[PDB]
């Protein structure tokens, strides 16, 4: 079972998921409306195509991650 | 081809490395090299066709496509090889590694750019072009998000794992490709791409130059667990479905083996690698 879908205001970004040249993905996430790659691993931890390293528990923590990482630029189109 | 620790390149190894980078930039294949390992780690997944990491292929494959890189350096400048970052020696932002004669040093605090050194984006010599957000600078951020790089130690517990692999031969297992790669354990070599930040903490590693020097020694490693477990050999051995097996072909490739690439020896050695022993 997918995770639940979100939305919230982040550091003044906008982040949503929801359930659904890269893979096949259950899970969507965006960065003010631009989606972000995301990964599921087999533990259920979480990773991001800006943070693809460092496993997080959730796809929310994975947005935020991005967030954060993203220091206010805008993201690209995969 | 010798393989040398970047520690030890002379003034005049350290300018032809850093010329013949510059030059695959310039030419524009450098940016294939960043676009062709972006399409594999967005691409393998644990529950399906895994192939550049996260399986057992992360080594072969690594070991080609650094191949493929370092023959690229070596059309530009037939003496250029490359070089390996021991991280586990030269742990600290201080490294000469890190100078700007070589990589550069870390990104500042405001946005991560780095400011100096050869890749600096001030030169107008590196561009990041395959990216996944607006910024075109090299950003770093050493030591930024994990405190430390790994330890001699913790290297060592992972080189006396027998196994070079296990099923389900992905981001769960244990053995040693997983524990090397560091989804499991204490953590090498996914922990050195956080510990550098920036691009190499991304999708588009290759962006940073570091990303090779950092996959040489990830490699070497994986010589000298050869050399500690002569009775060890990859696996799967074959029929494994989304896994590539010792004898089957990889992608991007398509005509060449794992079992075509265990023996590095038929391609470089390194400046030093200890033998078998008890
Ligand atoms: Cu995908
Ligand atoms: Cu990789
Ligand atoms: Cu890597
Ligand atoms: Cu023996």
């Amino acid at each position: 079972a997918a995770p639940e879908s979100f939305d919230e205001v982040y550091k003044g970004r906008r982040i949503q998921g929801r359930p659904a040249h890269e893979h096949g993905g259950g899970y969507e996430v965006f960065v003010d409306g631009v989606q972000l790659h995301v990964m599921r691993n087999a533990d259920g931890s979480w990773i991001s195509v800006v943070s693809h390293y460092d496993p997080v528990p959730t796809p929310r923590a994975a947005a935020r991650a991005a967030v954060d990482e993203l220091q206010g630029a805008p993201l690209l189109p995969f | 081809t010798v393989r040398k620790n970047q520690a030890t390149l002379t003034a005049d190894e350290k300018r032809r490395f850093v010329a013949a980078v510059l030059e695959l930039k310039r030419s524009g294949r450098y940016d294939e090299f960043v676009r062709t390992h972006n399409e594999f780690i967005m691409s393998d997944t644990d529950s399906g066709e895994r192939t550049g990491h996260r399986s057992p292929s992360f080594l072969p494959w690594h070991r080609r496509f650094l191949l493929d890189f370092e023959q690229a350096l070596q059309s530009v400048d037939s003496s250029v090889t490359l070089p390996y970052w021991d991280w586990s020696a030269d742990r600290t932002v201080r490294a000469s590694l890190w100078a700007p004669d070589f990589l550069g040093g870390t990104g500042r605090s405001t946005d991560g750019r780095v400011m100096d050194g050869p890749f600096a984006a001030s030169t107008g010599n590196w561009p990041i072009n395959v990216r996944v957000d607006s910024r075109t600078y090299l950003r770093r951020s050493l030591g930024g998000s994990v405190a430390e790089l790994p330890t001699r130690a913790e290297v060592e517990s992972v080189l006396a794992i027998s196994a070079y692999d296990l099923p389900p031969y992905n981001s769960a297992s244990e053995g040693f490709r997983n524990h090397l790669e560091g989804w499991r354990g204490v953590n090498l070599h996914n922990r050195v791409h956080v510990w550098v930040g920036g691009q190499m903490a991304t999708g588009v590693s290759p962006n940073d130059p570091v990303f090779w020097l950092h996959h040489a020694y990830v490699d070497k490693l994986w010589a000298e667990w050869q050399r500690r477990h002569p009775d060890s050999a990859y696996v799967p051995t074959g029929g494994t479905p989304d896994v590539v097996d010792l004898n089957e072909t990889m992608k991007p490739w398509n005509t060449v083996r794992p079992a075509d690439l265990l023996d590095h020896t038929a391609y470089y050695t390194f400046d030093a690698l200890e033998h078998h022993h008890h």
